[PDB]
């Protein structure tokens, strides 16, 4: 007589209360819909970062009789018998919106157990591993001590069923555990993308989604060194009963490198209220200043006819699909040449690198721009009083003005067929990175024939930048069309946090978020929703080079007014993508959970029997 | 309004390198100083208001017996 | 950010007739640890990182003099 | 077309005096019940129609009107040009 209806939950990863991933977002934003849902029957569960934990964790005394209901009083005796034998955790909420109640596990207050631990679970499985991981020790130990939670947790609790929800490999050892101890749990799953599949795109370079039924079973991982930890991460996603992934893209590489069709898909929402004057028109006037001071000197075109263009993030310079993104782009100035197109494009590239601050070269613009502006404003502002002075008693430049306009003009004179710069930044090592060396290759050096500008800024922007001075999320606003034309990319916060944000971007169907969006729209209706998907899958590379550049082409050539209501379109798009929505898909993996593990009493609870064999398939 | 153009004018010619005030301005601001000429050899006036008892208001009589 | 909450929630009893939400508490509670300093660490008498600090003339004295 | 792009236009020729009211307080009832989306849309419907009320197109009658007058003035004279 375990409870299916009023049921409890417990998810666990190793980046709760401390960042070292994407999953601490997607568990941080998620919060508040979930805490809203199960309010004290909600635990977070993980790994305890000494040091970061205290900023991102109030630390709470469980010992207190008001520290849990009477209700939830077994959590508390499983904890007293946790503390009992030498295991020390902290307990309190995450300082996030929600609040979530968190239990954090000393995995050093368990490392004397590793040995027998380690020793359990290969043989459990195959051979052991080099004592050269520190992850998967932590991954063990972790695992071990959670499952140990859990037996507790069932056996002092008899009210509620649990369900134990588990994020990626890493947090996934406890799941073998759970089967072979036959405890009465029912556990989910979720990879937010497999682990074979980070290693196959590494370096190279297989048609990955295409000849990937045609992979080598084990030898893979073998290769790899990744072995012992496929093992763990295939362990996992076979002892839960409910086996997830992030986006339908990723449940491709799932089936076949790990063996399972997952039981379903939960795609990542944001909390949209968090992000939603004229902000656009606004923003884009802050990067304007920034154009005006790095094309000084050569500057032979129209800001006001003039199209932003940005591809940002961790620099996975072929992942990101970076490299096609220069190249459609030194296409798209052929095409706009032949055109003879007055457009303008300023692409800019905000991917983090190696780098010694910024070009003095760069500094000399913002500076010497500010230094007009002040300059022309005190010689406006002059003009002012001087005219409406006259004005006011009836019945424009001085001498002094001109010297010092003369001087502000000569201070931004350009050094001689010097070149506006690609970089902003002093670069660490030059002559090698990547994304340097592609714009080298396809020659966009801001010659002012080229009608595609290319800037690249190797650092994630922060609002006091002197140079640009914007939030991204500001840089965004501001920007005309995001171009994200991913390889490999689970999900890919960016174009996501960029269409919430009433943003057009460009993506690609390999892209968890693409393909996600383009299962969503309509098709055709994708376009004009000013969501472009290009194809990654199905295409030569080169077809889809010359798809994005069609894209591309397309954006320029439209009207102000065209543009306006392409950007409408994507602002309603953006509530679609709120927690409210994705996180319903949360509670139909979890329902399926409650059923698989009690058929019977779920039978008895709906009235009927329902299809179990897949998600949706129950609703 | 006339002096931001002659703002964006003046900085954008600067940037852009190698009477600003356009006729349709010279225009308006011809325009906002006739609407200033006062009526006929008419004086600035010693009350802001509509007074009732106009004429044997005290603080008004002895303005005009001093003739300010 | 919170301030301006409360002014909308006042303001608005206010025109209707006839404070700190739980969400605030959160985050000013997150903002004070973010601020704590390191374990007697003092707070420094130079903003930079000195080239030649051991050496430099004005960081000796003010070292010497004990502030 | 007229509804979307921001014009109701009541019929107030031809119906009644009475029935006209009943069609004015539709057109007003309809657009209450619009969602906060649906508005947004209108009015940008509405601005683009601002293009075909501008004398840069409007006045080319006024063009016409002076050309029939030269025509009507000197009509041989005009045959020729
Ligand atoms: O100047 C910047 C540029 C990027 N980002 C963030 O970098 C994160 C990385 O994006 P995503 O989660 O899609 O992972 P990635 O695509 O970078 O691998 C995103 O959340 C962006 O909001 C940021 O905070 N500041």
């Amino acid at each position: 007589s375990r409870d299916l209806q009023n049921h409890l939950l417990f998810e666990t990863a190793t980046e709760v209360a401390n960042r070292v991933g994407g999953i601490y977002s997607v568990l941080k934003s998620k919060a508040p819909i979930t805490v809203a849902q199960y309010k004290d029957h909600y635990h977070l569960i993980g790994p305890l970062n000494k040091a970061t934990y205290q900023n991102e964790v109030d630390i709470l005394d469980w010992k207190k009789p008001e520290a849990f209901s009477d209700e939830m009083r077994p959590v508390q005796h499983a904890l007293q018998t946790m503390e009992s034998r030498g295991v020390h955790f902290v307990y309190g909420r995450w300082l996030i919106e929600g609040a979530p109640k968190v239990i954090l596990f000393d995995l050093d207050s368990v490392r004397g157990y590793s040995n027998e631990w380690k020793g359990d679970l290969w043989s459990l499985v195959g051979i052991p591993s080099p004592e050269n991981d520190f992850e998967t020790n932590d991954a063990i130990l972790l695992g071990y001590t959670v499952a140990w939670f859990l037996g507790e947790v069932a056996h002092l609790d008899s009210q509620h069923a649990i369900v134990a929800h588990f994020h990626e490999w890493l947090a996934g050892v406890a799941l073998p555990l759970c089967r072979k101890r036959r405890i009465d749990v029912v556990t989910i799953f979720t990879t937010h993308a497999t682990l074979l599949g980070r290693y196959l795109c590494a370096s190279g370079s297989f048609d990955f989604y295409n000849c990937l039924e045609s992979v080598d079973v084990d030898h893979e991982a073998g290769r790899f060194g990744i072995y012992h930890r496929y093992c763990i991460e295939r362990a996992a996603a076979h002892s839960a009963d409910v086996f997830t992934t992030v986006s339908q893209i990723t449940a491709f590489e799932a089936e076949h490198l790990l063996k399972r069709k997952p039981d379903g898909i939960l795609p990542n929402g944001l909390n949209v209220i968090k992000f939603q004057q004229n902000l656009h028109a606004l923003k884009k006037e802050k990067i304007n200043d920034f154009v005006r001071g790095h094309f000084h000197g050569c500057f032979d075109f129209d800001l006001d006819n003039t199209l932003y263009f940005f591809i940002a993030g961790r620099y996975e310079y072929k992942n990101k699909g970076a490299d096609m993104f220069i190249e459609a782009l030194a296409r798209l100035n052929y095409r706009l040449k032949v055109s003879g197109s007055k457009k303008t494009v300023v692409a800019f590239i905000v991917m983090p690198a190696k780098n010694n601050s910024f070009t003095v070269e760069a500094l000399k613009g913002q500076a010497e721009v500010r230094a007009l502006e002040n300059t022309v404003h005190e010689v406006t502002t002059s003009i002012g009083k001087r005219i409406f002075d006259h004005a006011i008693r009836y019945p424009l430049l001085k001498s002094s003005d001109k010297v010092m306009l003369k001087r502000r003009i000569l201070a931004l004179r350009r050094p001689e067929g010097q070149l506006p710069p690609i970089v902003t930044h002093n670069m660490v090592d030059d002559a090698n990175d990547l994304i340097l060396n592609k714009i080298r290759q396809v020659q966009l050096f801001n010659s002012p024939s080229d009608r595609v500008k290319m800037i690249f800024h190797p650092e994630f922007l922060n609002a006091n930048n002197p140079i640009l001075g914007l939030d991204y999320d500001e840089f965004v606003r501001g920007c005309h069309l995001g171009v994200f034309p991913s390889y490999y990319e689970p999900w890919g916060y960016t174009p996501a946090e960029c269409t919430v944000m009433g943003v057009p971007s460009i993506t690609t169907n390999v892209s968890g978020f693409g393909s996600y969006m383009e299962d969503l729209i309509e098709t055709n209706q994708a376009k004009d929703y000013g969501i472009y998907i290009v194809d990654r899958r199905f295409k030569a590379p080169d077809e889809s080079v010359e798809q994005l550049v069609d894209y591309m082409e397309e954006f320029v050539k439209k009207t102000r007014r065209q543009r306006i209501n392409q950007r409408n379109a994507t602002e309603a798009l953006s509530d679609l993508l709120d927690w409210k929505r994705m996180g319903l898909e949360y509670v139909k993996a979890r329902q399926l959970a409650l059923r698989r593990g009690y058929p019977d009493q779920f039978r008895e609870l709906v009235g009927e029997e329902l299809n179990d064999s897949n998600m949706d398939a129950l609703a | 309004e006339v002096t931001t153009s002659i703002g964006k004018r003046i900085f954008d010619h600067a940037i852009r390198y190698p009477e600003l005030l356009k006729s349709s301005d010279k225009v308006m601001l011809k325009r906002r100083i006739l609407a200033l000429r006062r009526p006929e050899g008419q004086l600035p006036p010693i009350v802001t208001h509509n007074m009732v008892d106009d004429a044997n208001d005290l603080i008004l009589n002895k303005i005009r017996q001093v003739q300010l």
